[PDB]
């Protein structure tokens, strides 16, 4: 119900849980990114067992090519994976 | 010819998400 | 709190409100897209007063270049605008 | 030279969102 406003605020809330975990509060390192994916998505998404998977994802999210995806880069990875959720979460 | 299929290895799971890339 | 699962489900829920509005249930037309932006974002985001703004946004979201952004294309527009929300919603 | 500045017009509001593009 036009609840798009609560959805944007929640998307940002989870990001603060991991970004504030390490000094890169305003930036995410492929290392911090793995913790978001493996630890936060314990069962919601296929956990990552090898960091190499994160390196490949870095090619896609490492838009700046610095080995670190900025909070803006992290945000785009959440929209594409959700699209997959629509196939699984078929409302109906 | 010089391409590596790399069949096997559970890591393939990453390719499942690549369908999104696309 | 790892509430990323409720966030993905909500993002998809708002999309169903407009997509099911017209026959393009699985696709959004620059016309249907305007209703999502102007009507759903009555005050949350700057409403659109001219459809030309939507045409310019179509260049960015019309990835297929068909004048229609698919639900997957619509999903990416929500992640980028939210990033702007982080500047406004500075938790803090 | 042939570029159009198009100053004025409230429509400029669209450029505010372009900062996201970017
Ligand atoms: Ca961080
Ligand atoms: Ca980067
Ligand atoms: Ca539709
Ligand atoms: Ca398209």
């Amino acid at each position: 119900m036009s609840e798009l406003e609560k959805a944007m605020v929640a998307l940002i809330d989870v990001f603060h849980q991991y970004s504030g975990r390490e000094g890169d509060k305003h930036k995410l390192k492929k290392s911090e990114l793995k913790e978001l994916i493996n630890n936060e998505l314990s069962h919601f998404l296929e956990e990552i067992k090898e960091q190499e998977v994160v390196d490949k994802v870095m090619e896609t999210l490492d838009e700046d090519g610095d080995g670190e995806c900025d909070f803006q880069e992290f945000m785009a990875f959440v929209s594409m994976v959700t699209t997959a959720c629509h196939e699984f979460f078929e409302h109906e | 010819s010089h391409l590596k299929s790399k069949k096997g290895q559970s890591t393939s799971r990453h390719k499942k998400l690549m369908f999104k890339t696309e």
